[PDB]
């Protein structure tokens, strides 16, 4: 089960640090997403560390120990989205997740 | 790649849905697909992962016995089946792809979810 | 109750050789149906026991190491074996009761520009104990001198991590390993 902050507050050109902890998350991948409010969401950060075509190379991704971690370097005014991180249940079933962190 | 989702409903609690997930472009026998739901305001929370060659389905573990998936080869696509509805299983259902080539059949310890080309979403009303 | 094989066989990621996953397994009874309809590249070789005979029996502890290690070392993961995995990573003791499963992932583990991820301990001081763990980035002093904090130059970096690339041979794609190690869990 994985636990995350209800919701954080930036000014642009800050750093928005987007956290994700869970206890069964010492072996599993975390994989990010970015819901504007109306759409569907997408896929903007994934496994751990990697990043998929079509995002800027601005979204970072770290999970040292049992809380993964996103990093936004230079926060921009399109920012402003939920941040759901994911994982799965420890064997790989059951995926779970996240709080709903907003970015205003 | 694109994932084709049916239109807006408005039921009552019994028989509720067949949303349907028509895809296309891609390999049909390669990726999972996991199925998203989202309360108006709320959290997503993950529903059931379902293998297109019929290798296996899983639902989540609070929606068990409420929800079965069920697979088509033939159209290409894949459905649900819910009954009893709530005023708390009012969301959107999301289809989503999984995001995984899989090439020789299941190495122990594939990478699923990473959820990447979800479908457009239909809406269920009580 | 279901002891959680799938909770460390289907566990995506693994960890490197130096800090390998240990996982108590206890109080519950153990399916071993599911480790011997393998895909045909699986490597379930058992020092002690014989893989039709594993359910009639039950075990005090089981302890499940896991870890990603080169292919032509999964040879390194068998009891009383010496090269560099089993000497400064990961020593199997000499009476060895489990099995030891490995399968290819050539997959998993392997991008185009080569995953850096895993890492194995290349010098160490002294062969490690059975079912040691040294998890230390301590900088190794190998020779005249040893200084303050120096990195290079008979002062090596002991983490030397590998390179996984899918080109590479099969000797050297990273074989998954998994080590079962043996009342609660029965069958
Ligand atoms: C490792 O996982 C594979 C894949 O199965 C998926 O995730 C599992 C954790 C499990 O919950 C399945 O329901 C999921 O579909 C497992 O392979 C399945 O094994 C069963 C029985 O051995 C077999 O009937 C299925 O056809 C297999 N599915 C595939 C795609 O091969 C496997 O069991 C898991 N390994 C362990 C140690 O349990």
């Amino acid at each position: 089960d994985l636990t995350q902050p209800p919701s954080v507050s930036v000014s642009p050109g800050q750093t928005a640090r987007i956290t994700c902890s869970g206890d069964a998350l010492p072996s599993q991948y975390v994989y990010w997403y970015q819901q504007r409010p109306g759409q569907a969401p997408v896929l903007v950060m994934y496994k751990d560390s990697e990043r998929p075509p079509g995002i800027p190379e601005r979204f970072s991704g770290s999970t040292s120990g049992t809380t993964a971690t996103l990093t936004i370097t230079g926060v921009q005014a399109e920012d402003e989205a939920d941040y759901y991180c994911q994982s799965a249940d420890a064997s790989t079933t059951y995926h779970v997740f996240g709080g709903g962190t907003k970015v205003t | 790649v694109q994932l084709v989702q049916s239109g807006a409903e408005v039921k009552k609690p019994g028989a509720s849905v067949i949303v349907s997930c028509k895809a296309s472009g891609y390999r049909f026998i390669s990726h999972y697909i996991h199925w998203v739901r989202q309360a108006p305001g709320q959290g997503l929370e993950w529903m059931g992962k379902i293998d297109p060659s019929g290798r296996g389905t899983t639902y989540a573990q609070k929606l068990q016995g409420r929800v079965s998936v069920t697979r088509d080869t033939s159209t290409s696509s894949v459905y649900m089946a819910l009954s009893g509805l709530r005023s708390d299983d009012t969301a959107v259902y999301y289809c989503a792809r999984d995001r995984f080539p899989l090439s020789d059949p299941y190495v122990w310890g594939s990478p699923l979810g990473g959820l990447d080309v979800w479908g457009q979403g239909t809406t269920v009303i009580v | 109750n279901l002891c959680p094989f799938d909770e460390v066989f289907n566990a995506t990621r693994f960890a490197s050789v130096y800090a390998w996953n240990r996982k108590r397994i206890s109080n519950c009874v153990a399916d071993y149906s599911v480790l011997y309809n393998l895909a045909p590249f699986f490597t379930f070789k058992c020092y002690g026991v014989s893989p039709t005979k594993l359910n009639d029996l039950c075990f005090t502890n089981v302890y499940a190491d896991s870890f990603v290690i080169r292919g032509d070392e999964v040879r390194q993961i068998a009891p009383g074996q010496t090269g560099n995995i089993a000497d400064y990573n990961y020593k199997l003791p000499d009476d060895f009761t489990g099995c030891v499963i490995a399968w290819n992932s050539n997959k998993l583990d392997s991008k185009v520009s080569g995953n850096y991820n895993y890492l194995y301990r290349l010098f160490r001081k002294s062969n490690l104990k059975p079912f040691e763990r040294d998890i230390s980035t301590e900088i190794y002093q190998a020779g005249n001198k040893p200084c303050n904090g120096v990195a290079g130059f008979n002062c090596y970096f002991p983490l030397r991590s590998y390179s996984f690339r899918p080109t590479y041979g099969v000797g050297h794609q990273p074989y998954r390993v998994v080590v079962l190690s043996f009342a609660t869990v029965c069958g």
